[PDB]
Order: structure tokens, then sequence, then C-alpha cells
RNA sequence: ACGUACGACCAUACCCAGUGGAAAGCACGGCAUCCCGUCCGCUCUGCCCUAGUUAAGCCACUGAGGGCCCGGUUAGUAGUUGGGUCGGUGACGACCAGCGAAUCCCGGGUGUUGUACGU
RNA sequence: GUCCUAAGGGGGGCUCAUGGAGAACAGAAAUCUCCAGUAGAACAAAAGGGUAAAAGUCCCCUUGAUUUUGAUUUUCAGUGUGAAUACAAACCAUGAAAGUGUGGCCUAUCGAUCCUUUAGUCCCUCGAAAUUUGAGGCUAGAGGUGCCAGAAAAGUUACCACAGGGAUGGCUUGUGGCGGCCAAGCGUUCAUAGCGACGUCGCUUUGAUCCUUCGAUGUCGGCUCUUCCUAUCAUACCGAAGCAGAAUUCGGUAAGCGUUGGAUUGUUCACCCACUAAUAGGGAACGUGAGCUGGGUUUAGACCGUCGUGAGACAGGUUA
RNA sequence: AUGGCCAGAAAGUGGUGUUGACGCAAUGUGAUUUCUGCCCAGUGCUCUGAAUGUCAAAGUGAAGAAAUUCAACCAAGCGCGGGUAAACGGCGGGAGUAACUAUGACUCUCUGUAGCCAAAUGGAUUA
RNA sequence: GACUAAUCGAACCAUCUAGUAGCUGGUUACCGCCGAAGUUUCCCUCAGGAUAGCAGUGUCGACCUUCAGUUUUAUGAGGUAA
């Protein structure tokens, strides 16, 4: 059977879902800068974050 | 067990075994299980399809066939000495004896086959 | 723990999601969005229609 | 609670994990001296924001029966009490009463000196702004008793009275007023309450030089009758609730500085001494 | 939406498994359920992570995760 | 000391009536284009500070009737417990204490004060 | 039985019940005006001190009817982008602002022609007669799943058997989708909107990298032999290209004539190497289907893996 | 052995049994070589250890004129409390303590180009 | 799950027994007069029911009242063209 595929009007569709502050961005950039690798630690749950705004840019010769 | 405790929220964890052919993936599964649950042979490509083995209630093991990632610098001699292929199905198996004689020390070969005094692989064979 | 809560814990009845329990439904015949209950709810349908 | 405002009132009066700022009720007895009224006025001026005030005469003796005090606490949602009274035997009494679940947790009596008392208006200084939380300094050897006594309870009452609203941050301009309570281990010792505004000066280094100036009131007390709490009620009152923002530490689970959940594994020492290698034909002499 | 995935070696097959025939988004840190308890099959070839999104006001189209 | 603007105590400040108020300040006031709002420029809002006026508001003082606020007396007394007690068949009659009133009566009073700017 | 752009929230203005004195109808009781009016009205609760330029009452704005995020709290999850929940933060509403406030409340279900229970003295019968208990009938009441009883008759068969039924199409082909702009034209010219080809613009490595191959429910093959189509690989002819020659490339007419061995079954058997003029693609089955013969493939025997207490079933793998 | 395992409708009935633990019966595994991931104690196996908690029939007491009703007493098993074939099953370690026994709970931190040691060999890559 | 006289996931023989089936197959001269039917309404649906409606034979009643898938007239709906 074919359902009625309809979308209700809602104010939540036109708002921002995830926001971040500049201080939080600076803290995450510093954490990314001082991040180190440990073979005896595993990753269990990634944090949903703007990696494009957090991680550093490429090298100038590559750019 | 530590991995299962770290993933206690899931119903179980799955441990897939990867590597080249004849590195001992099915043998490792059999040793962890304590019982011959996966087929084991010295013939490469014995495991052809993926297989689930219940190790514990919350631990599964997945046997996988052996993979060889392609490289432009890998030679057929290198693959054969890595154990990728079966030597029954290769053409002119005699050409790979110098690689074996380079890899193996001479006195080990002499005590293995009780044979001394060859100038080359032709005379050794 | 109330009688319903004890019964649901015994019978494995999960709580409804917030999207599932919304006071909103789509009426096909009118092609409009209406409320299930409350003011002009769907439980009082036809109490004010002419026929 | 049919009305929404009434529902808001009951939800405000409901028990919480993080409790509301503490409310004190200032009330009088049937007979109360003018010096006691001035003392309660000074304490109310210290604690205007979180206090309510009665203006009638109440026939209450707290050390005989405190049913009316419990009723007032339940009705007004006040849980600290300052009861003023006067008598021939005790001329100027301030009865500090602390509730727990709308019943009497504990009580203490303070006896005000009529001669050395000076109100806030007696000092010609700049006064404390309304709603500003002062700092506290407790001095002397009377507050370090190994057994809980009247001085320990009085220190608890005064800390709870001048607690104000807790906050994780404070402006450096909100460090201008201090309340100092001095009391010595001993016929009865004298507990002295003073308030000082702080003037700060240069001293040639990073830390500044602190100078004080009296702000008022000037109060001297003798500790009198004391009603101790029940041990079970005291344990239930000193139970500490945990905030949902206070996480529960799990073994080998942490959160890194990027917010990822990180698990720890432990390999142990590799001991290959108990391994027997294969006795191959080529390895035999 | 769902086609029946048949299992078994008999001529008659069990038909409890369903395969999603439309593109899906599985989210981060995704591990598939084991085959004994995987009712819904979302194949790896039909998984998408990015989309071409247009801003109606800015009149631009950018590929976004 | 007086006035004004913010206040603190929140009747000693409230209810009623009478008399007076230099200076300045408040206030009554005058005018409805613009801002603004009403059934009504009554209120609110805008413009004038000129002209009249202390008539009212405001302040001071007086006067009754109330009310209110202090101190003594009541009184360490009624009343409530300890049941400490001396005798007593025991109870009771008495002391010893710990808390602790109120009515009635007497006397006094009818606002103090902070900051800033002025007279 | 009628009524409502719901309640709630924020802001602003005003003061109520009553008493006295006044006003055509209006006369104890209709409305208007003044004065006095600590609330004696209203609204919530059950003060022994709730609220007066308000928590009362009317105006203005929102009404979007239960927002988003969370590595955190608690519970759960064979459908683990987690869900519900608590808390926090952001957002939102209002206001000049200080601020204030919201982003729900609950509950197993089933009978009422049912279940439990009470009374009849002057109600009937207990059939050989009478009395007393007891029982049945008939009649009239009470209450409503806390105290109104109860609501637990499963699988498997690949060891098998029987009775029967059953076994989209004048489709397709060579050129993407979404969004914007332009646009010859169509309409419109009391509205100047709306359809719109041709186009164009955004998203989908300096000849690199080779350290990213992304899931069988859908089954094909092989010989042996004949024929047909053209959507032409070669051979024949022709047109064009810096096509000098040679070798070609793009295209046209053309099915007359050919279009081959071979390797690889750890496997979607599809790709390699060679000879060659060239090693073109399809149909006549696959819109179910008796030539032969390997795989999809599967009666009965058997192990191994997964599930199940088990009979057995499968994510599966192997053998006859 | 006044036994176990069976059989028969029963029997003064039969077998094992012309038997007696180097035996009989039931299971599982399946020559030899190798071989027992580490630790428990949730399900289960078994302890006549105290209880009446559940508690049938028969039997006992009371009321009534009796039918009848109400009471205790109440075997085994179950329940409670102990040890395991520790079989199934669960089980990431090591330290501490304030709990003091089961369940603890609250912190800490864990990563030899052919040897050595074992009664010639170090094996299942088993003829 | 092999064998137990070509018979075995329960042998053969006779009887109960003409066992049961809603499922399959079949069901025997002619002419004449009529002559159909698919949510109407109610019930928990499938492995469901009744029921309305439509028909034929007989009759009987004064086969009495006449009624009619039609138009017109009056008045509604469609005021919509014009
Ligand atoms: N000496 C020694 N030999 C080993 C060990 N492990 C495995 N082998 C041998 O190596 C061979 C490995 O065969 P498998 O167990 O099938 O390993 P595999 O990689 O799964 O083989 P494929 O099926 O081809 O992929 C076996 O024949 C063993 O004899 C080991 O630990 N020591
Ligand atoms: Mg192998
Ligand atoms: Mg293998």
């Amino acid at each position: 059977e074919v359902p009625k595929a309809v979308i209700e009007p809602n104010r939540k569709w036109f708002t921002n879902t995830r926001v971040i502050s500049q201080d939080t961005l600076q803290s995450f950039r510093e954490a990314m800068a001082e991040k180190q690798k440990d073979p005896y630690t595993v990753l269990l749950k990634s944090n949903k974050l703007p990696m494009s705004l957090i991680r550093d840019g490429p090298k100038l010769e590559d750019g | 067990r530590q991995f299962s405790v770290l993933h206690k929220d899931r119903k179980q964890i799955s441990v897939g075994l990867i590597g080249y052919p004849n590195v001992g993936k099915s043998s490792i599964i059999n040793a962890l299980r304590g019982k011959a649950v996966a087929k084991v042979a010295p013939i490469p490509g014995e495991t052809k399809v993926w297989q689930y083995v219940t190790l514990m209630k919350r631990i599964y093991l997945i046997d996988c066939p052996g993979i060889v990632p392609p490289n432009q610098h890998d030679t057929p001699e290198d693959l054969l000495l890595r154990g990728v292929v079966r030597v029954e199905n290769v053409e002119h198996p005699e050409q790979y004896i110098p690689a074996v004689l380079r890899k193996v020390k001479q006195h080990h070969m002499e005590r293995t086959y009780e044979l001394r005094g060859w100038k080359d692989h032709i005379e050794f064979l | 723990e109330t009688k319903w809560q004890a019964f649901a814990r015994r019978r494995g009845i999960k709580p409804k999601t917030r999207e599932q329990r919304r006071n909103l439904q789509y009426n096909p015949t009118t092609g409009q969005w209406e409320r299930k209950w409350g003011y002009k709810g769907a439980n009082k349908r036809g109490e004010t229609d002419p026929i | 609670p049919r009305n929404a405002r009434s529902k808001r009132a009951l939800e405000k009066r409901a028990p919480k994990i993080v409790e509301n700022p503490k409310t004190c009720l200032f009330l009088r007895g049937t007979t109360c001296s003018q010096i006691t009224q001035d003392a309660m006025n000074d304490l109310y001026a210290m604690r205007q924001v979180h206090a309510k005030r009665f203006h009638k005469k109440n026939a209450i003796h707290p050390f005989e029966d405190a049913t009316s005090l419990c009723f007032f606490s339940e009705k007004n949602d006040c849980s600290l009490m300052v009861f003023g009274s006067s008598n021939k035997k005790r001329p100027h009494t301030l009865t500090f009463v602390r509730m727990f679940d709308y019943k009497v947790l504990d009580m203490l009596e303070f006896y005000l000196d009529p001669d050395t008392y000076r109100s806030i208006s007696q000092f010609k200084t700049s006064k404390i702004p309304i709603g500003m939380r002062p700092m506290m300094v407790f001095a002397g050897t009377a507050f370090e008793s190994p057994v809980p006594n009247a001085f320990t309870m009085a220190k608890s009452m005064l800390i709870d009275f001048f607690r104000g609203e807790p906050s994780d941050k404070i402006d450096v301009e909100g460090l201008r007023f201090v309340v100092v309570v001095t009391a010595d281990e001993p016929q009865k010792p004298i507990l002295r309450l003073r308030v000082y505004g702080i003037r700060t000066k240069r001293s040639g280094t990073r830390l500044p030089r602190v100078e004080v100036e009296e702000h008022g009131p000037r109060m001297d007390f003798r500790l009198g009758r004391m009603r101790e709490p029940d041990p079970a009620m005291l344990k239930e009152a000193m139970k500490k609730a945990k905030t949902p923002q206070e996480e529960r530490t799990k073994k080998n689970i942490s959160m890194d500085l990027l917010g990822d959940k990180i698990g720890r594994i432990h390999m142990g020492k590799t001991d290959l001494s108990k391994l027997q290698t294969r006795k191959m034909k080529g390895l035999k002499r | 939406m769902f086609k029946v995935v048949k299992t078994g070696k008999k001529t008659h097959k069990k038909g409890w498994k369903r395969i999603v025939t439309k593109p899906t988004f599985v989210g981060p840190d995704f591990t598939r359920r084991p085959v004994k308890y995987e009712r819904f099959i979302r194949p790896m070839g039909l998984r998408y992570k990015k989309a071409n999104v247009t801003h109606p006001t800015l009149n631009v189209t950018v590929q976004l995760p």
C-alpha cells in the first residue's frame, strides 16, 4: 500500500541545528594541534564537530 | 575480552581476521576456539568464503580468504616466496631456486638435505 | 511505579517517541493537517459539520 | 495546582538536586526589646534578597514547642529563622533556627550585649550594595573543637546565613566587604561579629595592600541554649546529591580534549622465555 | 522499498531478510549487524555521505557532508 | 535649618479638622502643530516657565477622638515539667528548681535618617 | 443543548465588594456621577501574616499544539543515523530595559445479556403428613476488575502421505540530476502574471597515483548444426582531414564473403597472450518449458560452522 | 544381593544368574603421539541440618438436633539454609581500604642465522 | 529408520465399514409457458455470515383504490451564462 508522503509545516526546518562559538573553536584547534597518537588507546565514539573549521589548512606549496 | 568489555553496550563484537594466504588465520581461529572449526591446509587459498565462529557469547570470529594487495614492484618470485601461489601450478619452478638459496643460509640447507658441495642451483637440484 | 509502568516493564513495552506522540496528523480527504485531540481535534470530527 | 502560576509555585517549592538559594524569616515574640529589633533590622539589611519579615507578635517559645515555627516554615517556604525575644533572665536573645523538610533540624541561642552594640547607621561609611555577597573570615580556636559544640553550630549558622547565592565566577570588584567572626576557646566566651569594607592600596608588588574600615553592625554574643539534631535527620540532611553534569567515572573509558570517547587496552609484558621453537632438521648439528 | 532476500539450501527458501533498494545514509562509526541477526540489508554500494546542496538566497551549490 | 530627586527603616509616619509658609524649589497652571493616547488633551503625551496663585497638593504647628510605638509594674506570678526533695499507709501538706505568660495599672511620645544638588 | 483566532506567557493601564448622597421612565433590585472605602470583591489555596500602580480585571504581541544539541544522569534497545528520561546550554515569546516565561497531563486490556452480594415478613415447591434447619424457584435491591471472579491448548518434518489445483508488450536505442539566469516565441495587454525550445553558469593531475577492488533473492554455459538482421571488424567502392609517400583517422553505400586458437574454475569465469585480412554485434530459448553434457540446484546417506533445550532449521562450506 | 538392570496382565512368574567390583550395567570419547586458556558458584548435582512456611487421605477436638461448619496436627516433594560432576555457564587483570559475612562499594595503575629450560625429545606439519 | 516373504517413520489378513471429505469426476426422453442475479443494511475479519433486492407456481380479495425511472406548473439547488 502507498502511504501519504507529506511534510508538515514546522518552524524547526528553518532554524540552525548545530552552532559553535569562537572560543570553543579555538580550544578545539589547540587540542588538534597538541593531539598525539597512542597505540594502546582506541576510538569508541567520534565527536560530531566541524572538522573543516577545526583542522589546520594544507601546506602553502600544495595550495 | 578487554575489547568486549569496552563494547559492552553492543550484543557482541566481531573480530575479522585478515592477511595473506597461509599466514595462519584459520589456524589462529582453531587455536582460540580450542577445536578444529575452520579448515586448515598448507595449500594457499584453502579458505574461500567468510565464516562465523562463536568464540564466546559476546565474541564472534570471522574467517576471510587471503588477499594480496597489488603492487607494481611485486614480482612473481616474491609472491611465490611469500607463499601466495601453489608450486604445482607454476611454469618452470626451477627458476625460483636461486632466490631460495639466497634467502636460506648455506649450512642450514646442507644440514636439511644432507648434501654438500654445489656450485649452483642446477647442480644442487 | 504505577500499574501501567509495572505492566509495561513486565511486558517489554517501549515508551513512544516524541515524534510518534505528536498532536498532529494528515487528513487525506481534506488534504490538511489536523490535531488528533484538543481544540478542533479529530476525536470530535463531525460535531459541527452541517450534515 | 490547576492554575499555571500555582503549578510554578509548587514546582519551585519541590525538592531539587540543586537546591534554591536559602530563605530566612525574621520574626518576633510577644515581648522583644528595641535593641533586639535593631539587631534583626541589621541582619535583614545584610540579607534583604533572600528574607521575609513578620511584623506581628507571636506567642512562640521555640525550646518548649516549635509547632508554630514548623507551620510558618511550611507556609512561607522559609528554612532559616531569626527569632527575637526578650525576658528578665535573658534580656536580648536572637534564636537562630534551621529547618530540614519543614521540621526543626537544629536551634541555637545568641545573647546580644546591650552596651557594645552599634547599628549600621552608627558608622559613617559607605555601605554594602543590595544583593552583594561579602566574604567571610572566622578567627580563633573556638571553631576547631573535635566534638561538635555550640561554637561549631554557630559557625555553621553564620556561614549558612552569609552564604548568599553560590556562583562559579565572581567579579574582582565584588571583593569589597568582609564579615569577621572571632571566638576563643575558654566564664562564657565572647563571640564577636564585625563587618569591614575593604580599601586596597599599592605596595610595590603584584599583590595589593588591604586596609579595612568598619561598616557595621557591631555585635557581641554569648552562646546559650542549643537544640542538637537527630543523627538520622542530620545524615539525611548532609547527604550530597550528584548533578547530572557530574559524570560517573567508568573503567578504561575517558573523553579526550576533542570530545571523542577513548578506550584503554592493556597488553602486558611479552614473555617469550617459555616458548619452545621448532626443532627443525636444518637446525640440528 | 524492500525486496525479499531468500536463504536456505532447500528448494523452499526462508524469506525473512529484506534489502533496501534505495540510497541510504548509515551515519558515522557504522558497523553492520552480524548476518544471523541482520534483517535489513543496506548495501555498501548504495551508501551516500555527501550531497549537492543549493542555497536559495546565495544562489550557490556546494557539496556538503 | 528649608526645598528637590532617589532612598532606608515602613503608622512615633495612619484616619479627621484648623492656622501659618521669607527665599528658592515643588505644585496648581497656559497652549494642542509635531511624538503619543483617550467617549472626553479627564488621564497619558508633546510645547510654554511667560502671566496669575499659595486656594489645593507639599511642609511646619495645633486640636479632639481613635489607632500606633516605647519603659516599668503585673511577676519570676498564674500555668507546665523535673517529680530533686522532708514527713506521710501512699496519696497528700509543704519546701528546691527549670521554663515561663497574659489581663489590669502607671509614665512618655505622635517620626528619625543616607546620597547628590540647591535655597 | 448551545459558544470560542485554545490555553499559557510577557508588557501596559485601572481598582474591587459595600455604604452614603444625586439623576426622566427607574419604582429595595437596570445604568450613570461624586465621596468614603486593608481588600471585607475576585483569583488560588485551606495562615496562626496569599495577592492592590497586583498573583485581581481589561487592552497590545505571540499563539509555532510540545524546538535543537549533548561525549553527561536513569532505564531500555536482534530496527544500536540510537530511543525515552533528567539536567544543562542554545533558540524562542514579550518588554525601552532590568528582566520574566514556555517548549504537556495521564493510563494495561477484556465482560454489563458480565461478576460479586443482599432481602422476601403476609411469595411458591421440596410430590404420604407436620415442624425446624437446609435447598431450589420467582421477585426486588446494592456495587463495579484495590475489596468484581477470572482471563497459559507449543513446535517440527530434507523420513514422509492424501485430497485438490497452479505454473510489460507498435515496449526499446546517443547524449545526467537539482538550482539559478537569459531567452526567439505562446499568452497578456481593466491584472503584467504565468508556459517557454535554443543556450549558459554553479555542484558533482603540469600527462598524477598505484598504501581506499564497497555484499548472488534474480544464473549461465559448452557444443553439433542451420538460418536470419545490420546497429560494418575485415574485404569492395566513395567523400573529407597537413592526407607529401607509407601508415592512418572521421564519415557514406554496402550482410556478397569471412570473423580463429589457446591459457586461467582459489569463481559473478571474465579478463589475458598469440595468429590473423579481421578476430563486429545481435535474434530465432532466456516475454516458463524432453537432443547430449558441466554450474544456479536443492529427495533419501554423511558431517564441519551459525541458531535452537530439542525434534530440527539455516549466513553458510564439503562429499556421494 | 531384602541389590542393580530388565521383562510379565498376574503368578509359589521369568532373565541377567552355572553371575559377585580384574564383575555387571549405562554413557561419552574413540590407535599411538599431543592434550587439559586461568578463576569461580548463576542454572544444575546432592546434604534426613533445622523449620512448620506449602501441606492430600485417614485420624483428633469444638459448635449444632443433625446434615454440616470451624480448628489445630499434618508424610514425601517443594520452600529455607549447607557442600559440588563444578557438567552447563559466567569470567580483562593486579593492589588496597572506610564497608567488615554473602553482593562488597570507592580510589590507584597495567603495555639465537638458531637460545634457555625441561626425562634422546619439545610433537597434531601423526607413520 | 535399515530389515522383518517384490509390502515398513510401523508387515500381512478379515472385520467395524457402504468410515469421513466442505475437495475432484459423473448424474439418463421430448415439447410448451415464464425467467434472474454481484456492498441495500447490519454484524472483529480471514478458513465469515445473514439480509434487502431481482423470480416461478398456486390461490384469495369488490382484480377496490388507479398509479407512472415522463413532461408541464409552483417553489428549492445550480444566480452560473447573458
Ligand atoms: N610452525 C607453525 N606452522 C603454522 C603455524 N600456524 C599455521 N601454520 C601452518 O601454516 C599453514 C596455514 O594454513 P591456514 O591455517 O589455513 O592459514 P590461512 O592463512 O587461513 O590459509 P588460507 O586458507 O590459504 O588463507 C597450516 O598448514 C599450518 O601447518 C604456527 O603457528 N607454527
Ligand atoms: Mg592454507
Ligand atoms: Mg584459511
